[PDB]
RNA sequence: UAUAAUGGGUCAGCGACUUAUAUUCAGUAGCGAGGUUAACCGUAUAGGGGAGCCGUAGAGAAAUCGAGUCUUAAUAGGGCG
RNA sequence: GAACCCACUGUCGUUGAAAAGCCAGGGGAUGACUUGUGGAUAGGGGUGAAAGGCUAAUCAAGCCUGGUGAUAGCUGGUUCUCCCCGAAAGCUAUUUAGGUAGCGCCUCGGACGAAUACCAUAGGGGGUAGAGCACUGUUUCGGCACCGAUGCAAACUCCGAAUACCUAUGAGUACUAUCCGGGAGACAGACUGCGGGUGCUAACGUCCGUAGUCAAGAG
RNA sequence: AUAGCACUCUGCAAACACGAAAGUGGACGUAUAGGGUGUGAUGCCUGCCCGGUGCUGGAAGGUUAAUUGAUGGGGUUAGCGUAAGCGAAGCUCUUGAUCGAAGCCCCAGUAAACGGCGCCUAAGGUAGCGAAAUUCCUUGUCGGG
RNA sequence: GAUGCAGUGUACCCGCGGCUAGACGGAAAGACCCCGUGAACCUUUACUGCAGCUUGACACUGAACUUUGAUUGAGGUUCUAACUCUGUCCCGUGAUCCGGGACGAGGACCGUGUCUGGUGGGUAGUUUGACUGGGGCGGUCUCCUCCUAAAGAGUAACGGAGGAGUACGAAGGUGCGCUCAGCGUGGUCGGAAAUCACGCGUAGAGUAUAAAGGCAAAAGCGCGCUUAACUGCGAGACCCACAAGUCGAGCAGGUACGAAAGUAGGUCUUAGUGAUCCGGUGGUUCUGUAUGGAAGGGCCAUCGCUCAACGGAUAAAAG
């Protein structure tokens, strides 16, 4: 597979780009509405690797705006976009 | 066994969210003849031509 | 012995794209022409290697017009 | 046969031009005036 | 190709698209914004085991941001969503 | 010149008596002679009065086993039945030319719904057939480099069709046209008619465009 | 192949060959002997060229391998200063001053070394032979049979 | 190149002896020829490595005297203790090996290990292109223009006929301004042919370069000022298997020319060219492996050798 008969080849006649970035493969991502899978109200790394939404090797987390939340959260130690901190707080939860 | 990816392949093409974005060649040296707009207009990424997705797609199994 | 013949140059695909009575919009190339056989009227641009384009919405015509006899496209917006 | 040269900008920003000259015609160095982005204002470039 | 192109003297028996793993598509079945366990334990096709994988969000080489994002001086325009 | 050693000519034999012989002739025959028993030299090595000769009927690198089921764009073969649809021998690239990859041509599934085709009407560019000498070139006969008659041209044109191509509207007859995806095969073509190059206005010759048939189709 | 002839190497723990070494043959020999190379009884003989390659001797005038290591630039680190973005010891990354033999360059000899023998070169065939195992035209021409 | 097809001629059924005209008779997947990015062996001033030989530095490796160069370097003469003896004698010993002891001849040499320059067909792995009216020799391989090409595009042959691998800081931009060339008459050494006056017809001149398509708002020619030979883009279309290629109104920022509308993102256009990997230079709100840096990497701009067999087997290769 690849090969076309002789001439070069797509895959080598066009130029190398990019590094890879250590730190994204570290760096976990959470939609708004996965917080429903966390018992109890506390939302952090420990709380969200418990329930099974980030893995265990991550270091840090990031919140976006993707579903719906109904109950109360207070979010501790996770970044959160404009959108999640505007729905959190519309739902009631606090930030740290 | 595993699918091996063909990592020469990799270094080369990246995944979007409906196909695989490339730079575009003839721009590493001889640069002085070639005029502005073609400098201007060959930068940048472009698009893989949908009879080249599928080789790159066999090349490339899991990205 | 040998010979001293058989070298041609690629085909560079000249013509008229648009022909009259055609709807066209802004930007569409209507002549592809090394010289000019037909020259640039109303709405009508020329490029710099004598290309004829459309720089209005509208209707292609050509003409015969002027005391030498030029052939001229134009477009009715 | 024409050498490449490239034309500086005066004001150091870093930006250069690059042409190509003919040595007996244009013995000395080449100066003309030209648009510098860094700066957006135009300066003198220099031969290299 | 009747060819004067190749193969077969005849009969009986044997003789060629498989198996393991990974991946994409199609059909069908369970569950369903969720789906599913691996090694292993287990008087063992049961039951336990949630580490892990896929989907749920993109843009950017990256930092980073996020229903937006990259380019730019540009809340212009344009590319990808 | 016998024994012994050898192998120059010819006949027969060639599924032989014989996987190298017989018959009739022939050379050496005290020598660099012939021969018995035992021993040494082992494979890129041995030995060779040197022919690439010999090394167990095998030698431009012995034989046996193992790597091992070596690789083979090559040749060959591939086993029961019925129904539907149905190609190509082209372009581009190639350490390529009898291989392969993308496109073109086949088939199956999904979205889609005339946006498709034939014909009629309306609009549009051309530089071919033909013709011509106004440019370029070339040709003959005449009168003072010019002029009057006169002929020719793929790379000449003052001219110039029929066909073909593009767009829009319209009746009728036709499940057409486009997009996404699963699976291919194929890239050695042949003849005939029309327009041509090449050849000798030769070839069941060769190379192109265009249409029919064979290829894959009997009567 | 051969007797004969010539060139060249080897002073003995010989040259040369085999082997991984130990060692073995050469040889229980000692230049009149051993190894390699060419020619090939015998008679008469064996011409010219050292330009090319090789071999032999010398020169030491030029070039640099390891090694060596002068200097040059850079990273970090200390200490002053409201303010200048100043800036060292040590550690450490890199650079290559100089030293350095052979080979190569250069000079001379060597052809019974490999080789060459038409205005030009190293020089353009001495004897002997010649339609000759060498002659295309060629069944060249004359004599004999 | 027919026992088996068409027409036609002849021919009752079956042996034995003999013969070789045919059954493209039997025998051996043609050895001649061509192909396969097949094999083997041989050659060399084909490519690349190694054994062997050869040079030097360090180590094994010491001492006493001597002369000369910038505490230190290089030579020369001696010495014995490292080390050599396929030299004599003694013992193990009944022994041409070996080991130890005595003597003799040498001796910091020779020789061995590590590193390093040269030589190296002795040996080893390999390479030595394609098209082609068979192959070889010859010629060609990329780009541009005209014909073949059958009035849209495209279209082949070892078909016909020519060019290219550049040039230019003005030969670019802009304001203003001017038309060529050949002919007929008179004049200085100037006439076929020099500079200059007028007149008739007429684009037949020129446009850096080959040809075609063009050129009066001349795209041809001259002068003054100048650097738009710009930065960030770009609606829309042409061409195309891909990689690639081409035209472009208009928006924002600085600029030159012009009183102004406005023109200018190189040159009348179509050839003047090379992908990817590696490497060099300048800038970079990126990254930078415990942390602060740095090194290294990414991004923007640009540079170099080769790939002309010109979509470029590994920048290394013949018989």
């Amino acid at each position: 597979p690849g090969f076309e008969g002789g001439q070069t080849a797509i895959y080598r006649r066009l130029p190398k780009f990019g590094f890879t970035s250590q730190i994204a493969l570290k760096t976990a991502e959470v939609r708004l509405s996965e917080l429903s899978k966390v018992e109890g109200d506390i939302v952090s790394l420990e709380t969200l690797k418990a329930a099974n939404v980030v893995r265990r090797d991550q270091i840090r987390a990031r919140i976006v705006l993707s579903g719906e939340i109904t109950r109360a959260f207070t979010v501790q130690g996770v970044a959160l976009t404009k959108g999640a901190k505007a729905a959190i707080e519309a739902a009631g939860g606090k930030v740290e | 066994a595993k699918l091996k990816t063909r990592r020469g392949a990799a270094k080369r093409f990246k995944a979007t969210a409906n196909g695989f974005k490339r730079k575009q060649a003839f721009k590493r040296h001889i640069l002085t003849k070639k005029s502005a707009k073609r400098i201007r207009q060959l930068r940048g990424c472009v698009m893989v031509h949908v009879s080249d997705v599928a080789s790159v797609r066999r090349m490339c199994p899991y990205i | 012995g040998s010979t001293k013949n058989g070298r041609d140059s690629n085909p560079k695909m000249l013509g008229v794209k648009v022909y009259g009575g055609q709807t066209v919009t802004a930007g569409n190339i209507i002549v592809r022409q090394r010289g000019t056989e037909f020259h640039a009227g109303a709405n009508v641009g020329m490029g710099r290697d004598h290309t004829l384009f459309a720089t209005a919405d509208g209707v292609v015509k050509f003409e015969v017009k002027g005391q030498f006899g030029r052939r001229y496209v134009k477009v009715e917006t | 046969m024409r050498d490449k040269i490239r034309l500086v900008s005066s004001a150091g920003t870093g930006y250069f031009y690059t042409t190509t000259k003919n040595k007996r015609t244009m013995p000395e160095k080449m100066e003309i005036k030209k648009f510098d982005p860094k700066i957006r204002q135009h300066v003198i470039f220099k031969e290299a």
